[PDB]
């Protein structure tokens, strides 16, 4: 189940906040790993493999007083207990001993472009990729934005603007990422990427000019299923 | 002396890019984020070598895009890649057909290390 | 040539000398649908956006 | 003094220059015989002025041409005249929309009478 | 609730059938597209069909009028040979080469060239030109020479300067010719407004409007070249023929040359006019010595009616085009009252 | 509805940043006009200071039968001459009389006589014309013609420095006289040919009043008039130097002994047409050396004060559409 | 016509001749420019802890190879690791920058060419990694495999910053403009960009890569790219609408992009960064090494002219040889 992996966490703050959620609490929207559902699997642990444990066991705020609400710093520097989580999770739970991130809606740089008309899951207008014939690369299948399937509430509406998770969150965790079949289509295209690039073979570029090669990673913390 | 021998090097150049074809399809449509990017791009997808003027204002724009609000703005939706991609191939026509190697011979005379813009690409 | 045909074609766009107001009314529409959310919740269950 | 002068002159030109639209169809053929004078037919027929930048880069594609002995055979033939307003209409919006005014001012600040590269031509009405 | 539910249907409904209805103005604009560009076609083939064929255009003894010219070098030409090497050597003078068929194209291009690159005395050789004149040691002009001798023994005097021009040396013209033309003239590009359409009093250019003996149309010079293509390139280069001045100042960016006017007008260079009470030069173009133009004023007429048909389409398409956008403007307010009353 | 309130603040926001920028127009209107002002108590200040301190007419007069000769019993005596600048044979000077001579039999007495106008306007003054399409008596110059008793029944042109299109190579780096570098001719051999004697543009010494800021892009006459009068061509020292040089001529040549070469097949020949007029010999004085200092550098003050106005009117048509969208946002909010 | 063709018949034969005394030129300069390295060469020979730290991590590839540098080709095509490639001056900044980039990216590989990089790996047409991989059975007949992930980047496929450097800064600092509240003031707490703040090793400075680049203009770019540096944490919290993407505080707070934030305790990178060393005289060398390094570049590009005129040259010959027969059937036919 997705809530013994992220209670497997234990010192992590995801746990805490689950832990908290079975029984501070008002600014946080939730966890990453709790707000994507992908039906591909196989899809699903090579983008969690893409993004790495620490982004994706980041928890996500609508405002910027509660990141001044999870966590305050004392006069000397040092993190104590009397912040608001590291507090309300070490009267239970376990402590903060590693880092966590925290991400706020309304300090991204949003999407400013298209969306996809008369959709339904409010797909993002990106330019697909061509080769010079005029076809696209061989094995193309998308961008990586496109295939998470969002709950229906946070589709619109969350942003003080009116903008949606889609197009805050995940733009700007892997924006014009794009996803190949296998690790030599994706060498064969690698002219044609922009920012990065995710195989469903394996094997994943995030930079222009740097990518891993050896074995695939492997994470605990997975994205949901849909039903 | 030394400008004789920049100005044979600067027409030894100028020959060998005047014949070097433009290609007859080019229906394509690469992302990029900036000018040098691109040319990156559409040396590796087409085999061959861009002029040395143009690797000069290929960098240029970018020099002169560096202050503004724009930076963070993604290039890929300021201009179209389509439209880019034709505008560096029409200027890539004007400065293979079009130059002389004075102008070369002065350019290269004014400062040294100036292969840092004349690329490797052979065919 | 080859260039005029392209240029044409980005220069006229999907709807000639009308997208520009289409684009106003989509987002016009887009507008209504975000008042129509922040009043009501629910509705995006109807609606599914 | 003039260097604070200078800036604001050049945030003034391109927020200027950043409005003034690109026009809708060019279906011309210009015979020309330099690329100077093209600009200066292209400017005649379409009333609009062309950026600061455009002026200078045909003036070194002018000037690019001296020396050989295919200098006095007509650019018209080496090059199409569509070919060769495209490339205007394109190095022209990228002048307008992408720059910035530090680096104009900074060119500014390295010449006197830099307003033979600045044109006249007001668009409106 | 409701309301707003049936707001947001009304709305999608009326945004679809705005939507097709910007499908259809969309079509109009590309037949109308289409349809200007076939008239752009017609208009085309109508000024290539006026280059020498019709034998007239729309306007708003040649012996004789050489020797009425006493001194110069053509006179004593015609007048020798009205009557040993630069016999030989000449082709003959640029008056006597050319033949135009309406007076007053030739009457403005005869004003057009000047006087004296008119009476000019063409060569094949270099050696032919410097076999026409002889010079002393100091550089003074030697009255025993090859056209002063023979001029002082006949009677007549060169007093007055003459051109001399080398075929050889002349830069001939280097440009893909018109395929199956009997006459082999040149395939010039033709200006264009930003409209689509060609400047609106455009006659064609004016080396295209010379008729060549066909003995000079192809070998003349050692490199295979004809008359049209050297000499009257380095005469009419790329000038351009309008029919009133003001259609001439009109399109006065689309020049690249001088242009040239059927009621007066000449300019010769860019910023350089040419005004006042317009000149009179004596030597004019022959008029070539007539089923051809008729058979070429049947053309036209099949011309000018099948353009003036693809225009009564262009208009019918311009009026459904215009009741198209009228029907979008009264939906876009219907549907602007529908979501502004909620 | 607490939305309705967040969209009502955002759009004071707007509006509030609209009021700040529109006055940011105003601040800079205000900079450029007290820019313009210190641009004209310089000009007044140069106005003061300077306002404290054979002949070409009678060859011209002798042409009876054109517009120069017009023009030039006028001054010796309208809404024309404030755009006609002056007769090529007056505006430009040569030191020696032979190279004279040469230079004036090269173009030829209708274009030594042509009336150069400073703006296409101008040259719709000169000219007028019925409906029919004979010329008007009631015209610009012809009316001076018929009120002397001047018959301008001879042919003229009329050169626009607007529409001349201009030289685009480099002048001589720091030079007084701002002379064109032009890339002189080189044999198969390193060396120039052996008559060379540089080119004509270069030879003849135009007014310093001229030298800049005539034209409105700030260009002299060498580089208009006198550059499209003759491109590129070569004066040689004699004519077999010219006839030896034939692979290396530019657009023409003349030598000093009397050979003129127009274009690359045309070799004149025959005796020598005489043209009447030529250019002058400069003269040297040091007190109108002084007063022509200050006239050009009033005539760059002139357009240095033209350029800012072009200016101001430049940022009143910016200030125009933020007065417009403030206006029409103001007109959206108060009308929800 | 046959007057045409004879031209230009001996206009090619002209140009093949002008070919053959350029190639003669460009061989004449190229020895020139070897003897001069081989004179530099005999000069140079006339003149004649951070690797514990890789040490700790047995199961990334950077230790293995740490190894092998200690005692084929995947030697050579190598540059050398990311910790061992730069200097910092500071314990605390180098902490904080090696707690910024990560292990993965401070345990990395860096190579030549794409060519390197596939030599480090190899995959089977099954998908599945076996130890047939060099680097692999490079580590496993040796010392222990490698489980934990690596990272190769590549010199060439590295897109560079494109800015004037300092102008005559020895270290090559980057011209990077300053961060500008909307008052036109400073930030208070800005002491300078991440990038410029490497000490890097002066034989790597020019020429490393076939353009001629050092490597703060494509690797320590491209590793954090122009990152602000303040002093403390309220001075990059209170600064945050005028940075660009990235900012690092001394006292602790890494802000990676413009809207994540990092709070709790950190995880150490317990790789550092390395120190400069002390004031020795093998600089002097070092500095000859560099002076070895562009005088190379500049034999490798001179080769690329000659390999540029040779093409040159065949389209001389040929064509020529084509016309020469196309003349004689001209000949042949009136």
């Amino acid at each position: 189940d997705i809530n013994a992996q992220i209670l497997r966490h234990e010192n992590s703050a995801a746990g805490v906040l689950s832990l908290v959620e079975t029984l501070l609490t008002k600014g946080v929207v939730g966890v990453v790993a709790k707000l994507g559902k992908v039906n591909d699997e196989n899809l699903s642990q090579i983008l969690s493999n893409y993004l790495g444990t620490r982004s994706m066991l980041a928890v996500v705020c609508r405002n910027y007083e509660s990141v001044t609400a999870l966590e305050a710093y004392d006069n000397h520097g040092n993190i104590d207990i009397n912040a608001g989580l590291h507090c309300l999770g070490s009267s239970i739970g376990r402590e903060i001993g590693d880092s966590f991130d925290a991400i706020c809606l309304e300090n991204l740089r949003p999407y400013v472009g298209q969306h996809i008309a008369d959709d339904l899951q409010r797909r993002l207008d990106l330019l697909k990729p061509k080769l010079p014939n005029g076809e696209c690369p061989p094995g193309f299948l998308g961008f990586a934005v496109n295939m998470i399937q969002i709950d229906p509430a946070y589709l619109l509406c969350v942003t003080s603007y009116g903008y949606g998770l889609r197009e805050t969150l995940f733009y700007n965790l892997f924006s014009r990422l794009q996803v190949y079949k296998t690790r030599a289509d994706m060498i064969s295209a690698l002219p044609c990427i922009s920012d990065g690039a995710v195989s469903l073979d394996g094997g994943i570029i995030r930079k222009t000019g740097i990518f891993n090669l050896g074995n695939r990673d492997e994470v605990n913390v997975r994205f949901a299923k849909p039903t | 002396a030394d400008e004789g021998s920049l100005l044979r090097r600067a027409e030894m150049y100028q020959d060998y890019m005047k014949q070097v074809p433009i290609p007859t399809n080019r229906g394509s449509l690469i992302p990029f984020t900036s000018w040098v990017g691109l040319s990156i791009s559409m040396k590796q997808l087409y085999g061959q070598p861009l002029h040395y003027l143009t690797n000069v204002l290929l960098q240029r724009w970018d020099q002169s895009r560096f202050g503004t609000d724009s930076e963070e703005q993604r290039l890929d939706s300021i201009i179209h890649p389509t439209k880019a991609e034709a505008t560096i191939w029409l200027v890539e026509e004007i400065h293979r057909l079009t130059p002389s190697h004075l102008h070369m011979a002065l350019l290269w005379r004014s400062d040294p290390m100036y292969h840092s813009f004349i690329d490797p690409i052979f065919p | 040539f080859a260039v005029s045909n392209m240029l044409e074609a980005l220069d006229s766009g999907k709807f000639g000398s009308v997208s520009k107001e289409l684009e106003e009314i989509a987002d016009m529409r887009m507008d209504l649908v975000k008042r129509s959310i922040w009043l009501y919740p629910s509705l995006a269950y109807t609606v599914f956006e």
